[PDB]
């Protein structure tokens, strides 16, 4: 509110930085004007972080192994390198799946080459081949192997592509080498791009000549939904209620056969544009499959997306969509009637990764809650182009915010609720401000769809209005 | 569907009939899943001794490790000093993972910065990154000290930390008098405890190496305490309390308890407590230095004996009755202070608890894992209680530590059926607990999956997990517990005996089937 | 049959096929047991609401009570004084039962004597028993004081304790200067807490009633602390520690903490610690007297206000967050000492843990029972955490206490679905948890059977029990816990949140069925 | 041995008593002489305790309600009076049973009248009738009700016999009034006698005119075994293997129908003579049923008892007895070979209620283990006559020993192990002497028979040789 004070706050916050750091950071903070369609004139993104400023961004390995390849349940993913990277990323992301872990599913397990000094000095391609043999011996029901490279693999002269080719020819198994070394790029976005390229080059085209799959005019594939807390499932039950058939979902609860069957669908429904736009566009160019973005956060966005998707098919699909909307109307109406009075008028600040900082605005507004500030760790300029129209006037936008910047912004704006990751949760809890984890749903959820909206509203109500926030000050002080 | 009065999260919402039908259709239509009978056969095969023989032949594949990399331990060591910023020279994903790991364990803010080295530095080095990062960190977060460790990227490209920091001081990026200790922490060597050791040695060398002329041993009448990689705040608290009861002057080096337990009173404190620079400078003037976890403080021991000329005692970790007694006696001998009556009464109370619980504790079989010092202290205390350790696993252990643990086992008839494994991961331990079933496991949160696997074989084959160690992610506030001293022994005994009693109560809750042994009094 | 390498106790020895066949033959041949279908039908009927309506119409039958008789509390109060022998005038079976009860709960020796009254005393009274018992006890066990309570037999006969003790003193059975306080503790009035109150009032009246001429309020600059019936050692310890942190002179009357936690060092100590006679005599000189558990210390309050002329503050039990704050500020006002920074930091840490666990604690439904003060403090703490008390039961409660608890519940939106029951037993609570199922129960060991019954209806109907209160017989060393102050609140919150997480982990351990929610991080 | 210093120790312990107390207590301590069969001239028992000397004895209510009537699973037992007595005795004794608690079994439940002041002043007969009405309403599957009187019932003049008669006639239900007030007698022994008399008067003769029960020549009834930890089941399996049909079990895991069928058996096998000799003699006099005492503690006693019991029947029974002995020989021989070397030479001091101080001696001697001191809480002189020949020469015997007496005796004798109750366990553990609970088997067992002998030996070994006993002295003390 009152744009000039927001600019004054930005200047006051930037006053502490050195000249180079302040010049760089001035470009990544902006005041929203909804009429602006080109975000390059106000905010800059997808650049390197300033050293020593305590950024929140991850690495390309997190973007590829932790986000894209990890949810694939029937595949075994080898963290090629030292032990740390696979260990810190093991089961940290709630990409839900159905399977028997250790036999035919391996999502929550940590496979690594566990590099030692001799591996660094002399390379680890022979170790990689021996590891692949051991994996084949001890996990016979796996349907594929991916090799996710960590930093030393890129640094030393290792050639994992030739090893993957030789071993895949020898054992007749799909082995996908991913060069997702953490020093590449500036964030997880390059990891997304590298993982998409690997999927395109090694997995997607296996069934190009296969025509044994029976296709229907209602074949769609969910792209960029990773089943956080079951989110994708909560989406799927709606799409099948509309009369459509979901052949595949990428990549939460996903199987390699689903990915290989994806080029046979009629329509691609992309939830996370940021992480899967590469493969969606490639599929459009090569197979002629149209793709479209949708939003299932909140009843309004869900209804709009359902109608837009139904508009792509015949009359029966549209009638079924209307039936689904009518069936689910009373439930979310009751949820709103129960929870909006306790949440109306509250102000929220968000700082999340590439998609959610703009996707969940509608759900908050459905509860009578208003977003004062939003930002991204690693989004590109098109994400901000969408965000500027999705956000309100004179609100704050921040790209790759530092801990000091975010703390100062929160201290001045004083929001009622903050949605961010685990690395700000306790910082802002000690400040006396309710916090919701917007990556893992605070180990709750799902939040997608009509079923997820009730859980979302309940969680926001339970955290915002908890009595604990009234007891931070001692009565004698 | 959702009812507004009773809203269901993912469990048990996805147990609804419509979701079940949807998942069945999905699996039967597009997953191309193996038949369930094949899955059952493969699982049963993985539970067999032949599968264990195949599993233990592994030489190039690691499955579910029980260790981390050095910079995590270096960051934990750096956090223990007053107003000190941990600074990791290398890539930022490492720092993100470190902070997330420690946030999930401690449920507290963790401060740590990186210079965000990228593909450009992969061929030029990270000198400019170090200069700009030091300047930015000092300007922004205002630390009194910056402790620099390294990621594997800078280790492979071979960046020279000393030259980089000296050049940063020379060109005026940060003041020449600003303390910037450094240490190389390669992730492909050792584990996180090695990183802790390297960071502590680097800090001590920075603060004491060049000013040893004026130091006199025993002049300040204090005892230095080096705790090592420690994730229980109660351990620091109990060490301080026991030293204070004895009336012994002490200096705890790398004390992170205050910064890891800040109150929630409306303000955020980035720094709190910690070892001061004056204490580090005055450390060589102490009577002696005591290392709480000697098996990952070898480099620190070498520096302290070689340079400070302190005659470091050969003490085990002060875990359990006998080793707590030995630690107290050695401290008394060094400081000249008698052991007070309160500690004697506390020891007697621990002995009373042992006598009270011996009947339920006797003969129980445990598979345990963790860090070397903690594992051997737990084994010693289990032998003291009359329990039988059967599978002892230490991924980051070495052959000398294994020899020491074997010697400890050979001195007790309860260690007759014990095997010590070094370099093995939790898949090996899963095979071992399937083929040689113990009564309980003791370990970190990663053990829970193993328990699930055992429950999949049958209720009669399930091995319950007891959460002692690091990290613990699925329980709240267990990081406040104590494992050192008599208080830690009391807590461990209570946890073990009550876990046994809950398991017995669960096994005998069946009405008219097993509830004849559902005794009110135990 | 038994295998010498794996010897089976009753469970699971009696699950062998031969024993199963033997038991089946016994039941089919000579037990004349009702058919199993009839048993299942009757059980299902007992789980219904019609059975609950019939159950709550009881007027004469009590089933599974949640209280004891007065002399047990009298003995507990007497044990809190230095070198004091509890002496119960009446029948010896009562003393045997009291000692067994306290031994099982505390796992410690409990000393108490009886004068062994028989039918001869039922005819002519127990004056000779009093004389001989006092002489024998003084000669044998050498106490500094003998505190006399009564059984129901002496109360019904109408023995005059005062005249009996005076006649013992006059005839030379015991010295005239030997302190022998006494109290009438009828078992048909009140409960054990009433006996504690009566015994404390008797001792205080013995030591202070006839020496008020030279007493000036506030002369010794101390505050008297009366804890009441207390079975957690940590509560005494935390009260003393908090008062010592504030630098407030205090005199804790009836302190049994030492004698119930003697060390096992090779000697038996009949007596250990306790409030001295000098402290009891100097009590009227204190600034004020604070009653930790006012709802069963009413007679003590009347005596203290009417004789010592102390303005006893209107304070709740210091449980949870708000009431601990009120106790601290009242003590600060009385003593004039400011609240130190350490206590503020402890409160902030408690608030931090509450913020950390609020997501899992929110909305959970609890059925609790115990003594009035403990029950109301626990209800207050649950309301502070956002939990939902549902069934609040207090067998020894009264109408004024019920009104106070209802007033507490009205002040919180989370107390909307709560009902307070006084005069109801645990069979009523079993009906309540079958008809209106809560998430958890909080209570003593007697609740375990209820859990069994719930599990018999189904795993989805099972209500787990959390053991907080008195007595706890099926777990070890829980009597060392704390429930008062910030430390007690921390322990209670940790227990509750980890019980919730343990239940969640148990329900999600089914592989390929519910393990999709078996998250490593919670 | 060394009788002289034992008498000196007795005098030294006694010198601190007052004159009357010392004179009384001198008669209750003795030095064993195995040639003596008349223990009256050597020891005095079954007398009232000295006031204020901390005796271990219970009351008659404990002897009747807690010991005899309580194990009966299909009956409901009302502790008539104030709340304390049944609450302290609820589930404190491990008399095991099979049933559905609260429906057709009620052992671990506490039923009470909960007397208040108005009940004391104005009586509780009407309250008793209303309680019986409510019991019938709420527990329809109960097969009988017993009313166990507490002290005020006998003191205020309540006529529970008339109420029981009227309500039993009204309901066609067995209601047994037991006047087991705690001030009657001097210990639990009179409780045993009163409970046996109640069984005789109200329960035993109910099927005297009924002849529908098919009888066999091999019908026996176990009397005086209360299934402590499953002891009675382990005895019954041995009896059934030998070829006898066990009709009744008194009273652990017992049913009222079994008690009613008892007068139809051919032999009574009495384990606890002290508590059941009254009913055994009554049955012998009225029905002509012979009874015999047996011991199943340790392999030697078990084999002797099995052979003696088989001697009461035909040759097939003796052959089956030999078969059972031969079958079970290797198991207890292996137990002996495992545990006797660890226990040989150790000296034991016992103090239990009325049967076990002499019954468990054989099992101890089977492990090369010597009993040096024994005593009873409430035994009669016939029990001491039986005990004199089972103890070694110059061993200590104590009746109704005081806490001070037992502490001094243990301090001087210094036994390696003590077997007593819960009220001495912690006292002697704090002195550094291993202790076994010989009432509840330390929540272990069973100890009867061949199966129980292994558990017994394992428990003695685990407590005797525990490392904790070597740590009581601090290294600096
Ligand atoms: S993939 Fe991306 S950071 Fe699109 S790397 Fe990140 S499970 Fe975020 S805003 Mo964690 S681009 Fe998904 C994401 Fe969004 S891990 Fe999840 S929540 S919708
Ligand atoms: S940016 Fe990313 S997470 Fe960092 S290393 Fe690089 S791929 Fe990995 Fe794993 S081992 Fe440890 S944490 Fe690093 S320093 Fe060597
Ligand atoms: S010797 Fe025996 S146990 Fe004693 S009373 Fe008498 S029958 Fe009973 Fe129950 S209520 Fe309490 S404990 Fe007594 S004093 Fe009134
Ligand atoms: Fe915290
Ligand atoms: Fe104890």
């Amino acid at each position: 509110m009152s744009r000039e004070e927001v600019e004054s706050l930005i200047q006051e916050v930037l006053e502490v930085y050195p000249e180079k750091a302040r010049k760089d950071r001035n470009k990544h903070l902006a005041v929203n004007d909804p009429a602006v369609t080109q975000s390059k004139k106000c905010i800059i993104s997808n650049k390197k972080s300033q050293p020593g400023l305590m950024t929140i961004r991850g690495c390309a390995y997190a973007g590829s192994k932790g986000v894209v390849w990890g949810p694939i349940k029937d595949m075994i993913h080898i963290s090629h390198g030292p032990v740390g990277c696979g260990q810190y990323s093991r089961a940290g992301r709630r990409n839900y799946y159905i399977g028997t872990t250790g036999v035919n599913a391996f999502v929550t397990m940590n496979f690594t080459s566990d590099f030692q000094e001799k591996d660094i000095v002399f390379g680890g391609d022979k170790k990689l081949a021996k590891l692949i043999d051991e994996v084949e011996t001890l996990f016979p029901l796996n349907k594929g192997i991916s090799v996710q490279s960590e930093c030393p693999i890129g640094l030393i002269g290792d050639d994992i592509e030739s090893v993957s080719k030789v071993k895949g020819a020898e054992l007749s198994k799909t082995i996908v080498p991913v060069r997702c070394e953490g020093f590449r790029g500036v964030s997880q976005s390059l990891g997304h791009h590298i993982a998409n390229d690997a999927v395109r080059d090694w997995v997607l085209g296996k069934r190009d000549e296969d025509t044994t799959f029976a296709s229907t005019p209602y074949d769609v594939a969910i792209i960029g939904d990773y089943n956080i807390g079951g989110d994708a499932w909560s989406s799927r039950i709606l799409l099948e209620e509309m009369g459509l058939r979901c052949v595949a979902q990428w990549s939460g609860d996903g199987s390699i056969s689903e990915i290989e069957l994806t080029p046979k669908v009629k329509l691609n429904l992309v939830h996370c544009y940021r992480s899967m736009n590469y493969i969606s566009r490639h599929m459009e160019e090569k197979y002629g499959i149209p793709w479209m973005e949708y939003n299932f956060f909140g009843p309004t966005k869900t209804i709009e997306s359902l109608r837009a998707i139904a508009a792509k098919f015949d009359e029966s699909i549209q009638k079924k969509c209307e039936e689904v909307i009518a069936k689910y109307k009373p439930e979310w109406e009751a949820v709103v009637a129960k929870y909006r009075p306790r949440l109306e008028g509250k102000r929220v600040m968000l700082y999340i990764g590439g998609l959610r900082p703009r996707h969940v605005i509608g759900a908050y507004e459905d509860l009578g809650m208003e977003v004062v500030g939003t930002g991204y760790e690693f989004a590109h300029n098109d994400d901000y182009d969408r965000t500027m129209k999705e956000m309100g006037d004179s609100t704050l936008l921040y790209d790759d915010v530092t801990g000091y910047e975010f703390e100062e912004f929160v201290k001045r704006i004083k929001p009622d609720l903050i949605g961010s990751g685990i690395k700000e949760k306790f910082i802002f809890q000690k400040m006396g401000i309710p916090f919701r984890e917007m990556h893992s749903w605070d180990y709750s959820g799902p939040y997608h769809g009509f079923d997820g909206f009730a859980i979302f509203a309940r969680d926001m109500d339970m955290t915002l209005n908890n009595p604990c926030w009234k007891k931070l000050q001692a009565p004698w002080e | 569907s959702q009812q507004v009065d009773k809203i269901k999260a993912s469990y048990p919402l996805f147990l609804d009939q419509d979701y079940k039908d949807m998942l069945a259709k999905k699996r039967d239509g597009f997953e191309e899943k193996y038949p369930q009978d094949k899955i059952d056969e493969v699982f049963q095969w993985t539970t067999t001794k032949e599968y264990q023989e195949l599993n233990f032949q592994r030489e190039a594949l690691t499955v579910n490790p029980a260790k981390a990399c050095q910079p995590l331990g270096a960051v934990l060591c750096a956090l223990g000093f007053e107003k000190t910023m941990p600074y990791v020279h290398g890539s930022q994903g490492c720092v993100a993972y470190f902070r997330s790991y420690f946030n999930r364990h401690f449920r507290e803010p963790v401060s740590c910065v990186s210079d965000s080295m990228t593909e450009d530095a992969a061929v030029f080095g990270g000198q400019q990154n170090m200069k700009d990062g030091l300047q930015n960190c000092k300007a922004t977060y205002k630390p009194d000290m910056i402790a620099v460790s390294t990621t594997c990227m800078a280790e492979v490209i071979g960046d020279d930390l000393n030259a980089f920091i000296n050049n940063s001081k020379k060109e005026g990026f940060i003041p020449d008098e600003f303390p910037v200790p450094f240490a190389h922490t390669p992730s492909f060597v050792g584990s996180h405890v090695t990183g802790w050791d390297n960071m502590f040695e680097g800090i001590a060398r920075y603060f004491t190496l060049k000013s040893m002329d004026d130091k006199v041993v025993g002049s300040n009448k204090k005892i230095n305490i080096v705790p090592g990689f420690e994730t229980y705040l109660g351990n620091f608290r109990v060490i301080k309390r026991m030293l204070s009861e004895m009336g012994v002057g002490y200096s705890l080096l790398s004390d992170p308890e205050e910064v890891l337990d800040t109150p929630a009173d409306g303000q955020f404190r980035m720094y709190a407590g910690g070892t001061t620079q004056e204490e580090m400078k005055d450390a060589p003037n102490a009577l002696n230095t005591v290392l709480l976890q000697p098996w990952h403080l070898e480099k620190t021991k070498k520096f302290v004996e070689g340079t400070w000329k302190h005659e470091v005692p050969k003490l085990n970790i002060p875990m359990g009755l006998d080793w707590t007694d030995e630690f107290l006696m050695k401290v008394s001998e060094i400081s000249g202070q008698p052991i007070p009556a309160s500690l004697t009464k506390e020891r007697g109370r621990l002995v009373d608890m042992m006598t009270d619980s011996h009947t339920w504790l006797h003969g129980k079989r445990f598979a345990l894992w963790g860090d070397p010092d903690f594992v051997m202290g737990l084994v010693k205390f289990l032998l003291e209680l009359g329990c039988e350790p059967v599978h002892i696993l230490c991924h980051n252990g070495n052959k000398r530590w294994k020899k020491a643990v074997d010697a400890i086992l050979a001195a007790s008839p309860y260690g007759k059926n014990a095997t010590v494994y070094i370099g093995k991961d939790l898949w090996h331990l899963r095979s071992l607990v399937f083929t040689d079933k113990p009564d309980f496991m003791i370990g970190n949160s990663y053990g829970k999956f193993i328990q699930r696997d055992t429950l999949h074989k049958g209720k009669e084959f399930e091995v319950p997990l007891i959460r002692i160690g690091f990290p613990i992610f699925d329980r709240h506030h267990l990081h406040r517990s104590t494992t050192l001293g008599y208080e830690g022994a009391m807590q461990i005994l209570t946890t073990l005996v009550n876990s046994i009693l809950e398991r017995l109560d669960e096994e005998t809750r069946g009405m008219q089937a097993t509830d004849y042994n559902h005794d009110l009094v135990r």
